[PDB]
RNA sequence: UUCGCCCAUUAAAGCGGUACGUGAGCUGGGUUCAGAACGUCGUGAGACAGUUCGGUCCAUAUCCGGUGUGGGCGUUAGAG
RNA sequence: UCGGAGAGAGGCUCGGUGAAAUAGACAUGUCUGUGAAGAUGCGGACUACCUGCACCUGGACAGAAAGACCCUAUGAAGCU
RNA sequence: CGGUAGGGGAGCGUUCCGUGUUAGGGAGAAACGCGUGCGUGAGCCGCGUUGGACGAAGCGGAAGCGAGAAUGUCGGCUUG
RNA sequence: GGCCAGUGAGACGAUGGGGGAUAAGCUUCAUCGUCGAGAGGGAAACAGCCCGGAUCACCAGCUAAGGCCCCUAAAUGACC
RNA sequence: AACCCAGAGCUAGCUGGUUCUCCCCGAAAUGCGUUGAGGCGCAGCAGUUGACUGGACAUCUAGGGGUAAAGCACUGUUUCG
RNA sequence: CUGACCGCGUGCCUGUUGAAGAAUGAGCCGGCGACUCAUAGGCAGUGGCUUGGUUAAGGGAACCCACCGGAGCCGUAGCGA
RNA sequence: AUCCCGUGUGAAUCAGCAAGGACCACCUUGCAAGGCUAAAUACUCCUGGGUGACCGAUAGCGAAGUAGUACCGUGAGGGA
RNA sequence: AGACAACCUGGCGAACUGAAACAUCUUAGUAGCCAGAGGAAAAGAAAGCAAAAGCGAUUCCCGUAGUAGCGGCGAGCGAA
């Protein structure tokens, strides 16, 4: 007859994503059914809210044959880059204000 | 001395025409404005709220009810072995400024800081700690008597009862 | 006997301010309706939380007296 | 403390009055007027003082356009011009509008050099 | 009332635009103003894209525009 | 129909006395186009010596302040 | 280094108070009128075939402190 | 984080669409540009299209968009 | 629902107005709630002030997706055989 | 000082998505005419003391003001109805 | 609770009565149902002295002259 | 007996307003009116405070304190 109700938007989907980093707890996907399965380092919730139990990286896979399942993986992070341009410019940044700091009451007249 | 803004005198100045509130509506009307708590009608952020525990019922709000000194303020102070503590000799000093509620109040000492003296202290109350640390020290520890609280005879008798009961019963 | 401002005292039976100066309310909702409310929904209604930094003017400026630090 | 506004008034607006000399009419009367008159005065003085750069090269390209033609049956402002470049010299169009106008000859034998270069 | 009908003619009794072309040119209705009555709706005060009778719009033309009618000056000396 | 002539009071000229509403400043054409979507004032053409007087009322969204109609206001009042 | 709402910085001026019963002033003060003077500007500095007795600068203080708009308002004078 | 503002009527254009008649300079959303709050040039004139973002002086120069018969700056240029 | 005076400078989320100069920076017309719609509260986006920071503009790789296109495997729909 | 002729040049304000507007307002000129004061709260800038800081009313060679006046008030303990 | 009043009831005298924020016990404090009393505090139609970061004829009192006058209003009142 | 600016005591006693509406509440026992008396009026010699320690008629100021509390627990009111 007459419409024009409707529900505000839930907010489900895919919070973070594959190869990026999860605390524990951390939640992976919110999901209406199961759309992904729950791997390995991984809980499922009532609502089927999938969530990290450890830190690390998070990645998809195929379930098999059709479905899919999301798992968690601890990393490494040894490779701090000594020299590079990442670290050149964030160091020049620190050198720059101590300097322009020093500068200050380090001024004659 | 900072000049003031005199506002609407020309737009070159500062706050000219409008004088900085824009437009109209309410806020750019003269006279009193609308409550600070009021939010537009929709129901204000004290009001959906619920009132704090002991308050909301008209239980009696809590209070101070001695001065607290810790050993710290005791150490800093000049005080020499032998000296009397208690409260005049903490005005005298000045480390405690007692205001009207604080003046007709009692002392009581707490623990912190590690005292080095021998001192002789008159206080209507201690924390444990306090008085384990002192009575380590080497202090004094004169406590001072409260007022009586008034009791009719009856209870009294009561009270008194349950002493001979336990006097009778140890010995 | 010039003016002083004064409290306003339906939200100072509200709000409070903890020691070290930040300001606390309670949470809203333990009343009634109890029974069809999680236990673990009920628990989290019961604490005090630090009221949100956005109506920290209102509130402020409703209750003069009350001492205050927005941590400068 | 009562203040009058006094002179402070009367000074500006005869300031201002002073500007407006020679506007016809009542320009030249109304202070009221005046004030808004003398705005758009001091507008389109800066306004042209922008325009008259642009006019005095519209005027100069104009004549030394015409001053060329008159050699050349195939003659331009702008063949010229492109002559004046390619043979490195740097008179620009103030000077040769008024080297047209003053010395005529003159200009007849830049175009002469240009021309036994461009030969 | 736009519309339209008829009578008697007529060569024929065209359709449109111009802020209903035209209200500081004119006049009827219409904005159903206040009175009153009918039908109808409403407990009611009152109401109606119902009907009915009664019911105040002024104006010395500044400018443009216009219809006329002069003066000045020009027309390279002045005139008829 | 279909207007005509006449008489008085004005109008018109001369002398005396002498207002008013109005008014940003006005050196104040027409067509067309444009534009807050109907222009003396912007564009393009066209037309126009300067300035009176009597007449005319198409324009200047002409003039005489809250628009009676419609809506708003947590306005006002009367009435049920 | 465009700029409305709007925010910040730096200034000018008016009357009055302190310095002060100041410097100066019937050998012409304030004001009024003028400038080939100097300022980014608000303004300043200089000048007077006006005027006829007051009153700067500096360094500070205070406000009935700056007008073109309020169908503002009171006087004066136009237009018609 | 502190102190302390305005704004909470938007307009068109490009693109994706819904309502409407794949009507409206209509309406309502989404990602962008300009106007708002932006002058200059090109668009006859011409908020929203194109170029370009105006500290100021210059009677200097090179270009963008766009142009080179006359009004009106530049070719009454060349070759198909 | 008289008039005059007084409460009364009533009240007006409304309309009008709000006066010297220069310098720097500079928006919004969105969301939520509202007896709300032309008002207001908070958020978004100014300014000024501090504290931490290391980015931005580019370049490449990686994620999840179900739009454009496409398709008939399901759900409808449809023509003829 | 005047101004032959050429070029450019859509009053001001208000208020709007937007105005030369045929949108509002002003006949003209000169005056009067608007973010003020008291008291508190917050923040900033400057001082004074930090042997913690400060006095209120009150008293004062009339005022101002020397010198008093610690009653109060702010900071030194929180958690909890 | 304390305090003070309409209607109706209605005590006790110091071995009492009242108050101590419903009420009871205990303790403390006090003596209602008769009166009267200065100062410290409030004010300006005024009187006498004094001061003024108060006004200087649109200001200051409405009023520097017939000022509550002229004038207006039946009147209360308005009012240069 | 009448007159009498403000202050004062008693008697009657509002409303706009605030609460973003409004009715309890606020405005406010304010204005206004009436009566009365004075240079002041009123209050005033504990049937009072307080709390287990003490004060010693009334009035006025500072403070306690925007505290305890009151409150459509709203707007606000607010002691000792
Ligand atoms: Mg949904
Ligand atoms: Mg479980
Ligand atoms: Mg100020
Ligand atoms: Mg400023
Ligand atoms: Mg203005
Ligand atoms: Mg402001
Ligand atoms: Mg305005
Ligand atoms: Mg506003
Ligand atoms: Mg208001
Ligand atoms: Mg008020
Ligand atoms: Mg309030
Ligand atoms: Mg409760
Ligand atoms: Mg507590
Ligand atoms: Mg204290
Ligand atoms: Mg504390
Ligand atoms: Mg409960
Ligand atoms: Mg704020
Ligand atoms: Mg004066
Ligand atoms: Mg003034
Ligand atoms: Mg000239
Ligand atoms: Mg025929
Ligand atoms: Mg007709
Ligand atoms: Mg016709
Ligand atoms: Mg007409
Ligand atoms: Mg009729
Ligand atoms: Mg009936
Ligand atoms: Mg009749
Ligand atoms: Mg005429
Ligand atoms: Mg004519
Ligand atoms: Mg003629
Ligand atoms: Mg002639
Ligand atoms: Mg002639
Ligand atoms: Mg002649
Ligand atoms: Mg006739
Ligand atoms: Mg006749
Ligand atoms: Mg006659
Ligand atoms: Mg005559
Ligand atoms: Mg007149
Ligand atoms: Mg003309
Ligand atoms: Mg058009
Ligand atoms: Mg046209
Ligand atoms: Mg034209
Ligand atoms: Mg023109
Ligand atoms: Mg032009
Ligand atoms: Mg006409
Ligand atoms: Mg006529
Ligand atoms: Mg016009
Ligand atoms: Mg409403
Ligand atoms: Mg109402
Ligand atoms: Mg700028
Ligand atoms: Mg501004
Ligand atoms: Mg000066
Ligand atoms: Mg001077
Ligand atoms: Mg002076
Ligand atoms: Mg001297
Ligand atoms: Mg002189
Ligand atoms: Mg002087
Ligand atoms: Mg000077
Ligand atoms: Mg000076
Ligand atoms: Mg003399
Ligand atoms: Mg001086
Ligand atoms: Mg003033
Ligand atoms: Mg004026
Ligand atoms: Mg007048
Ligand atoms: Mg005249
Ligand atoms: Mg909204
Ligand atoms: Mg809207
Ligand atoms: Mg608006
Ligand atoms: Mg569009
Ligand atoms: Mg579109
Ligand atoms: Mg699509
Ligand atoms: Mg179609
Ligand atoms: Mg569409
Ligand atoms: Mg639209
Ligand atoms: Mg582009
Ligand atoms: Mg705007
Ligand atoms: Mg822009
Ligand atoms: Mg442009
Ligand atoms: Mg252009
Ligand atoms: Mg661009
Ligand atoms: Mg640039
Ligand atoms: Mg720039
Ligand atoms: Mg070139
Ligand atoms: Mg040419
Ligand atoms: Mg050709
Ligand atoms: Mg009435
Ligand atoms: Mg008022
Ligand atoms: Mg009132
Ligand atoms: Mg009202
Ligand atoms: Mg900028
Ligand atoms: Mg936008
Ligand atoms: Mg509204
Ligand atoms: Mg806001
Ligand atoms: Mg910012
Ligand atoms: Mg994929
Ligand atoms: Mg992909
Ligand atoms: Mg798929
Ligand atoms: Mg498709
Ligand atoms: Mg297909
Ligand atoms: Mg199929
Ligand atoms: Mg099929
Ligand atoms: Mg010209
Ligand atoms: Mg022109
Ligand atoms: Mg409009
Ligand atoms: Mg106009
Ligand atoms: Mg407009
Ligand atoms: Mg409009
Ligand atoms: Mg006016
Ligand atoms: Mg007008
Ligand atoms: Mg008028
Ligand atoms: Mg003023
Ligand atoms: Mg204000
Ligand atoms: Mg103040
Ligand atoms: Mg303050
Ligand atoms: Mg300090
Ligand atoms: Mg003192
Ligand atoms: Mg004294
Ligand atoms: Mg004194
Ligand atoms: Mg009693
Ligand atoms: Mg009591
Ligand atoms: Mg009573
Ligand atoms: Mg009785
Ligand atoms: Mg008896
Ligand atoms: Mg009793
Ligand atoms: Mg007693
Ligand atoms: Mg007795
Ligand atoms: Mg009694
Ligand atoms: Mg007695
Ligand atoms: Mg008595
Ligand atoms: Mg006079
Ligand atoms: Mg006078
Ligand atoms: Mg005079
Ligand atoms: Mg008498
Ligand atoms: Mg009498
Ligand atoms: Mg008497
Ligand atoms: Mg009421
Ligand atoms: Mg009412
Ligand atoms: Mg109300
Ligand atoms: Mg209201
Ligand atoms: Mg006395
Ligand atoms: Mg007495
Ligand atoms: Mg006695
Ligand atoms: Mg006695």
């Amino acid at each position: 007859t007459k419409n024009g109700r409707d529900s505000k938007g839930q907010r489900l989907g895919v919070k973070i994503y594959g190869d990026q980093v999860a605390k524990p707890g951390a939640i992976i996907i919110r999901q209406r059914g199961t759309k992904f399965h729950p791997g390995k380092n991984v809980g499922i919730g009532k609502d089927h809210t999938i969530f990290a139990l450890i830190d690390g990286l998070v990645k998809f896979e195929k379930y098999g044959p059709d479905k899919k399942k999301v798992s968690v993986y601890p990393r490494e992070i040894q490779p701090e880059n000594p020299n590079s341009y990442r670290a050149r410019k964030r160091e020049n940044f620190r050198l720059q204000r101590e300097k322009k700091k020093a500068r200050r009451e380090g001024y004659s007249f | 001395r900072k000049k003031g803004k005199r506002k609407g005198r020309g737009h070159a100045a500062g706050q000219g025409g409008s004088c900085g509130f824009g437009m109209r509506g309410q806020k750019s009307r003269s006279g009193p404005g609308i409550m600070r708590g009021f939010e537009g009608g929709q129901m204000p952020l004290y009001r959906r709220i619920p009132k704090l525990r002991g308050i909301a019922g008209g239980m009696r709000a809590g209070l101070p009810k001695y001065v607290p000194i810790n050993l710290r303020d005791i150490e800093v102070a000049g005080f020499k072995e032998g000296e009397e503590v208690s409260l005049e000799s903490l005005k005298a000093k000045g480390i405690i400024n007692p205001s009207g509620r604080e003046r007709r109040l009692p002392l009581k000492i707490l623990g912190e800081g590690e005292l080095s003296t021998k001192l002789q202290i008159k206080a209507r109350a201690f924390s444990g700690s306090a008085k384990e640390k002192l009575e380590a020290a080497g202090c004094s520890v004169t406590v001072l008597p409260g007022r009586k609280k008034y009791i009719k005879e009856s209870v009294r008798k009561n009270l008194a009862r349950a002493d001979e009961y336990f006097a009778k019963k140890r010995a | 006997k010039g003016y002083k401002m004064k409290t306003h005292k339906a939200s100072a039976k509200r709000f409070r301010v903890t020691g070290k100066g930040k300001i606390v309310r309670r949470r809203a909702g333990k009343q009634h309706l109890l029974a069809k409310k999680n236990t673990k929904r009920k628990n989290r209604l019961s604490k005090l939380i630090q009221v949100d930094r956005s109506d920290y003017d209102n509130v402020i400026g409703a209750l003069p007296y009350l001492k205050v630090n927005r941590k400068v | 403390t009562r203040v009058k506004r006094g002179y402070i008034a009367r000074r500006r607006r005869k300031k201002i009055r002073f500007f407006a000399s020679s506007f016809r009419g009542a320009h030249s009367r109304l202070t009221r007027t005046i004030a808004q008159q003398k705005i758009r005065a001091l507008v389109s003085a800066h306004r042209d003082r922008d325009r008259q750069k642009r006019d005095f090269r519209r005027l100069w390209i104009t004549r030394i356009n015409a001053a060329i033609r008159e050699r050349g049956v195939y003659y331009n402002y702008s063949k010229f011009i492109h002559d004046l470049y390619k043979r490195q010299l740097l008179l620009n169009r103030k000077i040769l509008a008024q080297i047209a106008i003053l010395n005529p000859n003159c200009i007849y034998m830049i175009y002469n050099e240009i021309i036994k270069k461009e030969d």
